[PDB]
RNA sequence: GGCGGCCGUAGCGCGGUGGUCCCACCUGACCCCAUGCCGAACUCAGAAGUGAAACGCCGUAGCGCCGAUGGUAGUGUGGGGUCUCCCCAUGCGAGAGUAGGAACUGCC
RNA sequence: AUCAGGAGGUUAGUGCAAUGGCAUAAGCCAGCUUGACUGCGAGCGUGACGGCGCGAGCAGGUGCGAAAGCAGGUCAUAGUG
């Protein structure tokens, strides 16, 4: 579970969208660099950022 | 110039009196590998500078530094060490450096012999043997520190000792018996 | 099934055979450029024209350039429309982009294919 | 790490395959029959496997691959009812 | 060599013979265009030199694969005996052995 | 150790047990890039029974591609309540 491991669960953040998105991230760099473009149930092509 | 007649003229003549076969196989194109004299040992961090800074005047382009395949064996070898530094390419360049190399500057050294020993025995890759002090028509007489002496190789796909070296003595002299 | 010799050279195309149409092969020689409208089941050539035949009209310059590749495309296609074929796929086995094959295709469309 | 004990194949349970789509009746372009996964090519009735031969028939439908290298994985050429 | 037809016995090895029509090898890289390091690839140009890789023909069947003439074991299916086991009726028939095939066809 | 030549369908390799598949490759090297998208249906598991999975469409729209097309995670079958 939670602690000191590779995989880490964090939700995205389209911004105005209703969030929702599951994407883990191991410790091997890069660190601060979520992902990129995603299409949450809302307006087309909205910002991303799985980081939180 | 004096490089075309070879391979259209003096390739059939040397394949008629002592051959009796087809027109090819003797001798093609394909790049010619030009190696470097082991840089290791000599000195420390440098010399790699007075290298690629002399092997960039006789020909074009610069040498590329490449390491080996990361795989330790039964020898003192660490992961991530620059060994080799080889770069060989062609097209139509390796033709002129077989003219201005063996015509002038030689004879014109300071104590050249003339008689060479049987280099190769059962292959093609001849061999050589040169000294550190050389006089070239493409090198300055007073401004170059530390003389460099590099060998000279030639790759061939021959089958017999003879039927060979009968094309070397067709331009690159001398060679007494 | 195993990959046939033709499949190993990927010169052929099975995806264009699932439709049931014709092809537009573009052969190129360092001297001349050829084009054909072959139909499945062997080498059935309906119409074809060579750059050397372009001289019959009034070609003066060399026949191994791009402008000559476009001239042949218009000829092969013009004869094709006279045959009764409308659609056709481009089949250039082994070649680069923007080359003479693209000029041949662009010429084929200019005629009506 | 490796694998040892000079042995052959590896076993488990019972096969999970069927005989869906005898074919002589209607059939939407989909996997006709089931055995092993991942395979394409056949777009109609193309039952052809080494042996006394094979078949299928009647049903006008664009595409319709097989299961894989099994009951005629080979891809024959078209076939519909008789007059769709 | 060009131009058709049929359109998987043409896998893979091996021998003889011929063409300066055709075709690659070959030769040359000025330029279009292109190689992470190399016009080798890629693309362009000319024809000095061969047929050596091709190709046209034609001779061996090794080995693979596809057909054919000869035959016993093996094997269904249903009654008989017999300690087990074997037998009969009826539908077929291993491997070994003898041969077949190394393209076909029209026109310039 | 590496480099040059020859033989070599492939016994290598392909994350993981085993079989199966593959070489001008689904393997290696390099570069580039990143479809693990949203919505909703039809079908598949003798003989009815859920979650889950998979094969195959449609509607709109992300990524890559010239395009067909390919994704509903890792070639398929264990890694779950």
């Amino acid at each position: 579970a939670k602690g000191i491991r590779e995989k880490i669960k964090l939700v995205s953040s389209a911004g105005t969208g209703h969030f929702y998105t599951t994407t883990k991230n191991k410790r091997t760099k890069p660190e601060k660099l979520e992902l990129k473009k995603f299409d949450p149930v809302v307006r087309q092509h909205v910002i991303y950022k799985e980081a939180k | 110039k004096l490089h075309d007649y070879y391979k259209d003229e003096v390739v059939k003549k040397l394949m008629t009196e002592f051959n009796y076969n087809s027109v090819m196989q003797v001798p093609r194109v394909e790049k010619i590998t030009l190696n470097m004299g082991v840089g290791e040992a000599i000195a420390d961090k440098k010399l790699l500078d007075n290298a690629a800074a002399d092997l960039a005047a006789i020909s074009g382009q610069k040498p590329l530094i490449t390491k080996a395949r990361k795989s330790v064996a039964g020898f003192k070898i660490r992961q991530g060490y620059p060994i080799g530094c080889k770069v060989t390419l062609r097209g139509e360049r390796m033709w002129e450096f077989f003219e201005r190399l063996i015509t002038i500057a030689v004879p014109r050294i300071r104590d050249f012999r003339g008689l060479s020993a049987k280099s190769f025995d059962g292959r093609g890759n001849y061999s050589m043997g040169v000294r550190e002090q050389i006089i070239f028509p493409e090198i300055d007489y007073d401004k170059v520190d530390r003389v460099r002496g590099l060998d000279i190789t030639i790759t061939t796909t021959a089958k017999s000792d003879e039927e060979g070296r009968a094309l070397l003595a067709a331009f690159d002299f001398p060679f007494r018996k | 099934k195993k990959s046939a010799r033709i499949r190993r050279a990927t010169r052929a195309r099975r995806k264009l055979q699932e439709l049931g149409a014709t092809r537009l092969v573009v052969h190129r020689t360092p001297r001349h450029i050829y084009a054909q409208v072959i139909a499945p089941n062997g080498s059935e050539v309906l119409v074809a024209a060579s750059t050397v035949e372009k001289a019959i009209a009034e070609q003066l310059k060399y026949t191994g350039n791009k402008d000559a590749a476009a001239a042949v495309g218009k000829a092969v296609a013009e004869r094709a429309l006279e045959k009764g074929i409308k659609d056709v796929s481009f089949d250039r086995s082994g070649f680069q982009y923007h080359g003479r094959v693209q000029a041949l295709a662009d010429a084929a469309r200019e005629a009506g294919l | 790490a490796h694998k040892k004990a000079g042995g052959s194949t590896r076993n488990g349970r019972d096969s999970e395959a069927k005989r869906l789509g005898v074919k002589r009746f209607g059939g939407e372009s989909v996997l006709a029959g089931s055995i092993i996964v991942r395979q394409r090519g056949t777009k109609f009735h193309a039952g052809a496997n080494v042996g006394c031969g094979r078949d299928h028939t009647l049903f006008a439908k664009a595409d319709g691959k097989v299961k894989f290298e099994v009951k005629g994985p080979k891809n024959r050429k078209f076939i519909s009812i008789e007059a769709e």
